[PDB]
């Protein structure tokens, strides 16, 4: 039943008495459900150390992974270039999933096409699909460039992208001068960041490999910036703003900030901004190239050092105080531009906030997960703040990255109780937060379920989640945040300290029970 | 009403395409005529999508794992293959359920084999067996396993049926192999077909020899309702208030025992024809169980469906049906009186695919709203046969519409509201046209039944008459 | 007892069994506490409509006020000028309180001095205190200017500021050229915003009244901006940014953003930035003067129109979408500079966020309080979002402001359930949120206690607090936020929608009870 | 050390002042000599502040309403005057209590008369009577009302005593008028004196004729402990473990009934001599109750205080005292073992008005930390007499220090840590020196007793060894 003046959606409509009676009769009559005592016993068992030992012995089963497949990153990289259509050679369900997944994260239109390969292509290949798809896409959506990646279908059947695109050009399906860079992005290798790296290397090789004769290093007096797989617009904004404040010529490559932040003014803009083809063609003339996320830009680094002959600096992701200072000093050394007083003041203001919030931040225990560069930057910043990272998980990390993170942890007394896990999923992390309870989790929206599970054990066992990372589906406009530079560190510090204070208010709100510590001033 | 102008619009939109794509797409666009009963003479459906035109369709894995098998709460579903597939479909569809997640229910979890290069090169049958053992170790209260195949499973030479049989014999557990590789078929509909075939071949006949279930003449089963935002519960409450007993519901909030008990019911009430007609016809042929379609979108269709369903039974059920209708009449009358004046005369263009586009029109008409264009992602000719008499004269019909086509149609027709999926929402919000997600109900609902009609009317009013739509043009421009 | 490895602060140290037994013994033995049943009955009575009727009949008693006294605002205004020492003529306890209160919310040093009047001054006046205080302050802290306000002591005893300062100058305590503007700021009239207005009008009069002969309106091709009592640094920053983006010459007056945001780099800076004396002297030569918060700048408006002959526009506070548009259009008309494309794109992006979050924002009911201009801007923005302001409270509001807000409410269908209260305190608001429960409160930290009270009635009656306004003491660095302009509207919208979603996740976290609606995607 | 260097520093700091201010300020700065037991020959205190030098002192209203009367939980305290005073003093001091706020406890609430112009011109006696009536109407479970005067009350000639008498007789209620106008005195100290006088005159003797309370030879009253961060609770448990019974607790978590029961105890245990010595001496004169000062800061001082207190009673109390000491020895020994190596050798400067800078020094030395400068905004010469023997030779002493003076002293001495109020915290954090808010325990604590010592050590370590202090110099300067 509904009251017209105050209508109820599913919550709390289904908390009505008639609905509860219906559900009870359904369960008791036809669900053949295990008795509630058995369910409670098994749940309590899954929070134990023995269950954790069984859980970490897994070899074939993955439960609740924290990574995606390569073509998603390939599409994100392709979206960062001017008037470029991401084209995914293979099956169409992949593109539907990629588009919906980016739409839920960014809450913006995401343009991507496929050639819709079917069972026939599984035995004959996808030549005809490639020809017709390139012709159709160029005719319909009018791109200046089409960037081609692959699904696992095409990778398994061994489709030759280079031959397919060349045959499409020689038979008149697309003009010979139309730029069609391509990359193989097998989903059974690496993850989405690997796809981003492959797509970027393919684009760079397409535009620079065959024209290196006239290129002179440092002749355009700019520095190339390669951001990598990035899902915070504020990171692109802050990098450009910092570079502009120093008065340093730069060429951001694969930046999608404009096309992922188009205004609502009565028209749909399929394309907006992006790296131009001229910038990519002139990139070898830059002074040097900086990779913002070196741990998933390895192939790009090999290409840039081997072909462009740039001495790529050994820099960490510019996250937190020390790493941002190293990035600013390296940029100053490369470009010859001194660090301006505005950035000095911004750094001082971040230090002031650190000193203001240090008492509430000190000693707090965090579990955390995400992509390798983001995870290590966050761990570095947490150590700088006096916090204790306890469980560090990176499902798509490798052994060298784990060694680097271990070296970072050993350099601080606050890393004594930290353990780094690679190849582990969020079910492993659920066991970790049950058996060795931290104070907070830091990660994407998939962590909310973990929080729910801990609250089922009890209020005193609940581990709150802080949403930093990708993807975030259950909050609005967090993709506008910044996590890079002094401005990025300021936002992260504010979010952390206020999460701590909000939890403290929640714990001391009980009248005449805990509200003696419900202080007005914190 | 401007029927020639609609055909002219179709031609101008088709002008952009190359010759082959234009010739293919011309058959998928029609001007509605309610008189025509055979939709094949005007519109062509269930065909492969043209390459590179940004289709909205999904794959067979989405139609099987995402739609049919996923809502089964007490079973564990293994996305067999590389990691992306299950990650993108994890908890994306709001098929509601009651349970303790991770203990006895596993709907929002993502179980996968997560292939690497070596699994592609040497196969993954031994890995699948080891995975099944690990699942049995870590989730002891599961009541069955399904293995949903992704593209490489079909491409490389894996034989999951033998592994399923061997492990099921070893463990006395139901293991259902589903060959739902995404490259099979042209859309999610083949996924529906494959999932229903797996249901008949591995689950439906477990209790054929069993007669320990006590049956009543009022035994019915809800088929093809996936409880999106609680829809199936709002339907089931009305069915039980009519005096019937709902033994099973497929598949939202569904359990494997309910599926096994279904062959004992007296009537099958099919909500989604497109995804479950296969198993409905199979049950009619094998068990002699009649099945009938019903509609619970809006008060008019709900009352008609309740009366038709009660007509299949005796006079006591008809009396209870009259009592239910009389009881709920003032509530939906109040909803109409409050919300119809603010939605009267508005025009809507909806693309959902499947069954929803012709199946929610009555609810819009209950609020004085006119549907001027409708279309499907993956429907068949019989769906369009129902749609043509469901829609009005000189309206636009469209199958597997492309992004360019739909944007041009919306620009020309200029509706007051559009109902579609997440991949059109932001495109049309930037165009300044109110948009309602119809697959997810915009994370609201339910909309089925009398309780859902109030939520539906409130949501349409709040989006259509939103003050934000009057502010996209800057005052200085 | 304490465990050295895990030491507990008062919460949860005092939840231990020995402390609980001690407290029970103390209460049962010597406190003569009322029985708990009587306490519960009295609380239940205080949450009723009969109690509300008794509460709204108050004429003499004020409980939990939502305002401060004039000299606090006078000090804030004085802090906005370069190398200016706020000097408060009266008793030193007032200065101690002002400094502590600004220190808590700002988390930054606040400089202010007193002349420490005592009983002897209460008998003979404060001439000598003024002379010695001015001399000592100038010698010790070396300000370029000393701005003088008054405590209620000096106002009641009738100290003549002008005569005191003149006698100090003629007797050689301070040089005759040293600028000493003064203002009378009685604490029994108006509130802190009135003090800000009085101080600003005094400073402007001191620098411009006697030198109007050579002033020509519009000669310096600038616009004066008077912000009023402002405690968000982002507001100053965004006004400056938007004016600079349009290429508009401007002169911010009484801006303290630098002195309240100094970096922490090893030295203490007592003064930083601020409006210069040359800017104040040249102010009458501007094209026009714009008041950002006109409802507490009326005396300033009178002076500016009567003496500077500036035709001050009738502008609302630039909050929300429509009022920011009107402010920008008026600035463009005054200066002749077109609105640039960057601001148009920012407006479009705000509109895009509005269309993204409208389904969650629509129909939510809010009780809110604060200062008049801030309250009316927030109400206007909430109406733009489809929200329902139910209880609108302004303790320091007047009748004309109430008619203006009623007119704003009548212009929208979402203001039909709104009631405006002037001269009511937070105990009134507690009764209102009990008897007519809203979805959320918007206000300063003093609302937290109200939230606690509602939670004591039950979880289904709890009204969460959203901290927007002044002062905020129990969260860190929220004073860095922005409420003006498109940026401020974006921040406020994000805060509101994510508060709604966080509450929804809290209400649907119970396994097998309400977590059927615990959706990953919202 | 270097007494000559400290005196030279004092002279150079004083060089800036004008002649009158320099001559006055020179008497308030001194170099410590532990042998000197007469601080009057060495330092002057409790004098008026010099105008315009940015003093730290408060007013008599702060010393009476904010310190003494405010913690009383079951009474309602009316700030009588304009609105500013009570608003700035509302809940800014962490005087912890147990109760139901707004029903039986009113500590964190602000009750005010909120004078306007007409109240200033015509008076506020009728307004005060109407206010008391409204208080009785809306807060029926209050057990008494106090009226704390602000500056205009004394300046306009309002007779709050007559209103209090008339209304208290009318309502059978205890109404306590307090003439704590901010312009009286030179600091919060006169506020303490006025509040104690009001307690003596209107509250203390209400049960002189009453003999229904059962007294024991082990009755003590804690005087001058205001439960900051639950400080008085952490003391009381120790006293209750030693076998004593704590009848009253002035005034943190205190009730009016405890104050009325206080003249029935056998011993008064005064923690803050500065704020409650007045009432302690009065009760010794009038009731023959002995009183003694104690210190629960750090293990050494608390052990000494417990032994001294137990010496006032029989041998059973001494046995229980030794048992308590033995029980708590391992905990504070472990605290010392953990935190002394991190804090050994560090130097501290303190500036808190009243007893805490002398009291905290024993806790600091327990962790091997040296106090090199200390001072009080409002302490009298008797407090300095107690201080000089507790500080080292050639250390800096300073009364009612100015902001300039304290900043220059810090720049020269360069302490490792500073403990002062909120008005110095950010000044010295921006200079790069770790700072602890001594008055509020940085929103932490308690610090009294054995349980408080662990928190104290952890807090000092966490602030002094914070990695932030090593980062104020950017690498490129
Ligand atoms: S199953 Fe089908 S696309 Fe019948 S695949 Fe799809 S939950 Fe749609 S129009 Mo999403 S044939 Fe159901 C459907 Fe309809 S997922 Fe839902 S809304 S009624
Ligand atoms: S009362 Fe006094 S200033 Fe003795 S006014 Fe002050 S809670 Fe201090 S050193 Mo704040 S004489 Fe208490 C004090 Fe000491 S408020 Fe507290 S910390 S022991
Ligand atoms: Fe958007
Ligand atoms: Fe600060």
């Amino acid at each position: 039943s509904q009251q017209v003046d105050k209508i109820k959606a599913s919550y709390p409509l289904f908390l009505d008495q008639d609905y509860k009676d219906m559900l009870a009769k359904k369960r008791d009559g036809f669900e053949e459900k295990y008795p509630q005592d058995k369910i409670d016993e098994v749940f309590q068992w899954t929070t134990t150390k023995e269950y954790q030992e069984l859980n970490f012995q897994r070899e074939a089963l993955t439960v609740n992974p924290a990574k995606a497949c390569q073509p998603l990153g390939a599409v994100l990289c392709a979206l960062g270039f001017e008037k470029t259509m991401p084209y995914v050679h293979g099956s169409q369900g992949c593109v539907a999933y990629f588009r919906s997944y980016f739409n839920r994260h960014f809450r913006e239109p995401v343009s991507c096409v496929s050639d819709s390969m079917t069972e026939d292509a599984a035995v004959f290949g996808g030549q005809q699909n490639m020809k017709d798809g390139l012709q159709n896409c160029k005719a319909t959506y009018k791109p200046d460039m089409i960037a081609v990646s692959t699904t696992c279908m095409a990778e398994v059947i061994g489709d030759d992208l280079n031959a397919f695109i060349n045959n499409s050009k020689k038979e008149g399906f697309i003009p010979d001068e139309f730029p069609v860079p391509f990359a193989h992005t097998p989903s059974f290798v690496g993850s989405h960041v690997t796809g981003w790296d492959n797509m970027f290397e393919g684009i760079a090789r397409y535009f620079t490999l065959k024209s290196m004769d006239d290129k002179v290093v440092g002749s355009n007096k700019k520095i190339n910036i390669v951001p990598g797989f990035e899902t915070y617009l504020g990171n692109f904004r802050v990098i450009k703003r910092m570079l502009s404040e120093m008065g340093v010529g730069y060429s951001l490559l694969s930046d999608p900030e404009e096309v992922l932040d188009t205004p609502a003014d009565g028209q749909f803009r399929m394309y907006a901004g992006g790296t131009t083809q001229e910038e990519m063609k002139d990139a070898p003339n830059a002074l040097n190239t900086v990779l913002l996320q070196p741990w998933h830009l390895e192939k790009t680094k090999k290409f840039v050092e081997g072909t462009w002959k740039h001495e790529v600096p050994k820099l960490n992701i510019p996250m937190g105080l020390d790493w941002t200072d190293e990035f600013l000093m390296k940029v100053s050394e490369i470009s010859g531009q001194p660090i301006p007083a505005s950035l000095t003041k911004e750094r001082g203001r971040l230090v002031d906030m650190m000193t203001d919030s240090h008492t509430w931040l000190h000693g707090k225990r965090f579990a955390l997960w995400g992509d390798p560069d983001f995870v290590m930057g966050l761990v570095k910043f947490l150590l700088e703040l006096g916090c204790e990272p306890v469980h560090i998980l990176c499902h798509n990390g490798n052994k060298r990255w784990k060694k680097a993170v271990d070296a970072i942890l050993a350099a601080s007394p606050y890393g004594k109780n930290a353990t780094v896990y690679i190849g582990k999923d969020l079910w492993h992390l659920r066991s970790l937060v049950f058996t060795d309870k931290p104070d907070f989790m830091i990660g994407n929206s998939y962590g909310k379920f973990i929080q729910r599970d801990t609250l089922h054990k009890g209020k005193e066992f609940e581990v709150p989640l802080i949403r930093i990372g990708f993807p975030i589906f259950d909050r609005h406009h967090l993709h506008r945040s910044t996590t890079l530079g002094y401005e990025g560190a300021m936002q992260i510090l504010t979010t952390l300290v206020n999460s701590i204070l909000e939890r403290l208010d929640e714990e001391t709100r009980g009248m005449q029970a805990t509200d003696y510590n419900h202080d007005l001033v914190r | 009403m401007s029927r020639e102008e609609v055909e002219s619009l179709i031609q101008e939109v088709l002008e952009v395409y190359p010759e082959k794509a234009r010739k293919d797409r011309n058959k998928h666009l029609a001007v509605n005529d309610p008189a025509v009963t055979q939709s094949k003479k005007c519109i062509i459906s269930n065909k492969k999508s043209q390459p590179g035109l940004m289709t909205i369709r999904g794959c067979a894995y989405a139609g099987s794992k995402g739609v049919v098998w996923g809502p089964i709460k007490d079973m564990i579903h293994i996305s067999h293959g590389p990691v992306g597939c299950g990650q993108y479909s994890r908890a994306g569809r709001r098929n509601y359920y009651i349970g303790t997640t991770g203990v006895n229910a596993f709907v929002t979890m993502n179980f996968t084999s997560d292939f690497q290069e070596k699994d592609i090169v040497f196969g993954g049958d031994k890995k699948l067996a080891k995975l099944i053992d690990e699942v049995e170790t870590l989730f002891p209260l599961n009541k069955g396993i399904s293995v949903q195949s992704e593209c490489p499973i079909g491409l490389i030479g894996d034989d999951i049926e033998s592994v399923s049989k061997v492990k099921g014999a070893e463990l006395s557990k139901t293991i259902v192999p589903v060959r739902c590789e995404g490259f099979r078929g042209v859309s999610q509909s083949l996924g529906h077909h494959i999932a229903n075939d797996a249901v008949r071949d591995w689950v439906l006949g477990k209790r054929d020899e069993d007669t320990t279930f006590a049956s009543t003449p009022y035994d019915v089963a809800i088929i093809g309702d996936y409880n999106i935002g609680g829809d199936a519960w709002s339907s089931r409450i009305l069915l039980e208030e009519m005096g019937l007993r709902c033994v099973a519901q497929w598949s939202g909030d569904g359990s494997i025992s309910e599926i096994e008990l279904t062959p004992k019911v007296k009537l099958n009430l099919v909500h989604c024809y497109r995804s479950m007609n296969y198993i409905s016809r199979h049950m009619e042929e094998k068990y002699g169980i009649p099945w009938m379609e019903y509609n619970f979108f809006g008060p008019t269709k709900t009352i008609e469906s309740l009366r038709a369903i009660a007509a299949k039974f005796d006079e006591s059920i008809q009396k209870k049906c009259e009592e239910v209708i009389a009881k709920y009449k003032p509530e939906w009358e109040a909803v109409v009186a409050k919300y119809r004046p603010r939605l009267e005369g508005k025009r809507v263009m909806l693309y959902i695919g499947g069954l929803r586009p012709r199946h929610v029109i009555g609810a819009y008409e209950d609020l004085g709203m006119e549907v001027v264009g409708t279309g499907y992602e993956f429907a068949h000719n019989d769906d369009y046969d129902r749609t043509m008499k469901e829609m009005g004269d000189s309206t636009l019909l469209y199958d597997d519409v492309t992004g360019y086509e739909f944007e041009e149609f919306v620009k020309r027709i200029k509706p007051d509201l559009i109902g579609s999926g997440i991949k059109e929402k932001f495109i049309f919000q930037k165009m300044g046209i109110p948009f309602r997600e119809m697959h997810s109900w915009d994370y609201s609902g339910p909309y089925h039944g009398f309780d859902g009609f109030a939520i539906f009317a409130r949501d349409m009013d709040m989006t259509l008459n939103n003050p934000c739509w009057k502010k996209l043009q800057a005052p200085w421009e």
